[PDB]
RNA sequence: UUGAAAAGAACUUUGAAGAGAGAG
RNA sequence: CAAGUCCUUCUGAUCGAGGCCCAGCCCGUGGACGGUGUGAGGCCGGU
RNA sequence: AACGCAGCUAGCUGCGAGAAUUAAUGUGAAUUGCAGGACACAUUGAUCAUCGACACUU
């Protein structure tokens, strides 16, 4: 076992070849129960026996936390204003290529690297010849996954440069922290939602001598992960009012959480670039040449996991983005615009991908930094 | 009563006027009074109301002693909006809920070059009588 | 010619739905 | 370009009902009309 | 009389390839179903009205 470089490079395995990654922060699961505790489970009974039945699957989830950790921390290190995020995006996505040692599906970036510039939400990475330099003022979502055989963690942050912003990060960081710890085996989602609205909008921001009340996105929601599948069918909300759906043992989520100092929803803004093979469709025939074969190069590349436009121009594709609205049309492949607020709004995003143990909580993504 | 012979009194004259009107007309109707601390200082009774100006609601169901801000002036449906005005939709959303500036009471007004203008001309009106 | 104002019925449940039963 | 959204009370909301030193709330050369959550000289446009 | 003109627009309406309008003047912060676009509002401008300049397919 050896140690990780001064500019991350050794693959997260080398550093653990033991075969067992570091844990997340294991946490018990809320008292709902009408006051009873849940701290019944921790000893080793059958609940254990039956966690210890998916341990393998755990420790990827593990290594993917691991890595991720360093990649932020990375990131963190050299982040400044006055350069474009395309050679940012280079940057986080060839580190993380490193760290992780991809081949093929077995492991790799699970989505494609998220940079949100100020009113903008989600699913905006710049494409080729995209000249947006980075300014002073400024707030970043970056939001990146990778995965291990499939087992994905999705997790998000924000970074800012003038300090006038972090009473909105604080407040979102709280709002995804309450929504954390209120999370649960055997709870209803529409808690989960009650309890991010009734932290976060508690909070009051001060923006250039203009007071406005922090907000939740009601369009946005967590969602719940399968393999190689990052949305798996259920979405957690943030606001009142949603689905009485429970969450069972055996899950894994992705508790993200969205505050702006604008309207609260979203609309589709610029170009898009997250695009996204449907995990549900079959066989739709193809009538184009080039459509059928950009559909199989991306089946066999990217499976059912998210891609953007560089990663298929990193591959030598060229002339695609045709075929590519076409797969759209045939329902193969679902494009995700970028979701944006209003101008002049400012949006701050904090995720984190937990994990439903059979005796505890374990929030995997939990790192040092956040 | 009324003695311009080119004026008229009709009903539905009046209201076909009035439900018709261009939004620049409109912005007449969209008046509001001040309050007696603004009309005690800037000598003037009524104004057009404006995007931010503070409102303090007086009758309705949200008639109260808080005050608030205008947040949008729906000229078409003759109604304004307020941040703390808002009612709770089925679902779990929260509407705004249109008051009449024929209702409200400006508090506070959006002073602005062509607003200072306006104030002092009708105020300079009332020295003349 | 609903209603002062959509506040135009969240959510749960039966049905493939149209349709219901609760709830608002 | 005048004067009540004064006080108490009805209402889902009211422009409704009582009171308003001085024989009498305030303006009236303005008590036409329309709008405003009933029915308004004095809330608003007007007159 | 015909045919076209709206980001999403069939009818009604308005308009004419400068095509739900250009210019100018008055006015002075909106239009609105949604989104976007706006918006020092004078180092001068959204909307509306007026309309004398320009333009006006068969
Ligand atoms: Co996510």
């Amino acid at each position: 076992p050896k140690v990780q470089t001064d500019p991350p490079s050794v693959p997260i395995c080398d550093l653990y070849p033991n075969g067992v990654f570091p844990k997340g922060q294991e946490c018990e699961y809320p008292p709902t129960q009408d006051g009873r505790t849940a701290a019944w489970r921790t000893t080793s009974e059958e609940k254990k026996a039956l966690d210890q039945a998916s341990e393998e699957i755990w420790n990827d989830f593990r290594e993917a936390a691991e890595a991720h950790r360093q990649v932020r921390k990375y990131v963190m290190s050299w982040i400044k204003p006055g350069m474009t995020m395309i050679e940012i995006c280079e940057k986080l996505e060839d580190c993380s290529r490193k760290l992780i040692k991809e081949n093929g599906l077995n492991a790799g970036l699970a989505f494609p690297t998220g940079c949100s510039l100020n009113n903008c939400a989600a699913h905006y990475t710049p494409n080729a010849g995209d000249t947006t330099v980075l300014q002073y003022d400024d707030i970043c979502k970056i939001d990146f996954g990778t995965h291990i055989s499939g087992r994905i963690i999705d997790c998000a942050f924000t970074v800012t440069f003038n300090p006038k912003y972090d009473t909105l990060l604080k407040a979102v960081k709280d709002a995804t922290n309450t929504g954390i710890k209120c999370a649960g085996i055997d709870v209803r989602l529409c808690d989960v939602g009650e309890a991010i609205q009734e932290v976060m909008e508690s909070y009051e921001v001060e923006i250039d001598g203009k007071t406005y009340q922090v907000k939740p996105i009601r369009n946005l929601n967590g969602h719940s992960i399968g393999q190689y599948r990052i949305h798996a069918g259920k979405t957690v909300p943030i606001v009142k009012g949603g689905e009485a759906t429970r969450m069972e043992e055996g899950e894994v989520y992705a508790i993200e959480t969205f505050g702006s100092t604008g309207k609260g929803v979203v609309h589709d803004d610029m170009e898009c670039s997250h695009y996204m093979k449907n995990f549900d469709v079959g066989h739709v025939p193809i009538r184009l040449p080039r459509t059928k074969h950009l559909l199989n190069v991306i089946n066999e590349n990217f499976g059912t996991l998210a891609f953007c436009r560089r990663w298929l121009d990193r591959l030598g594709e060229s002339k695609y983005l045709m075929a590519l609205k076409n797969l759209c049309d045939l329902g193969i492949v679902d494009p995700y615009p970028p979701l944006c607020d209003i101008k002049g709004s400012y949006t701050a995003q904090f995720e984190h991908t937990i994990l439903l143990r059979p005796t505890c909580k374990e929030v995997v993504s939990r790192g040092d930094d956040y | 009563m009324k003695f311009n012979p080119f004026v008229t009194s009709d009903r539905s004259k009046n209201r076909k006027r009035h439900f018709n009107a261009p939004s620049h007309i409109r912005r007449k109707i969209m008046s509001s009074p001040l309050s007696k601390e603004l009309r005690q200082k800037y000598n003037v009774r009524s104004m057009p109301i404006r995007k931010d100006d503070e409102v303090q609601v007086v009758r309705g169901h949200y008639k109260g002693q808080q005050i608030g801000k205008v947040v949008q002036v729906y000229r078409k449906k003759y109604v304004i909006y307020i941040e703390r005005v808002q009612r709770e939709k089925a679902n779990g959303t929260t509407v705004h809920v249109g008051i009449h500036p024929s209702k409200v009471v400006i508090t506070r007004l959006k002073l602005d070059k062509d607003r200072k203008k306006i104030l002092e001309r009708k105020a300079k009106s009332r020295q003349v009588g």
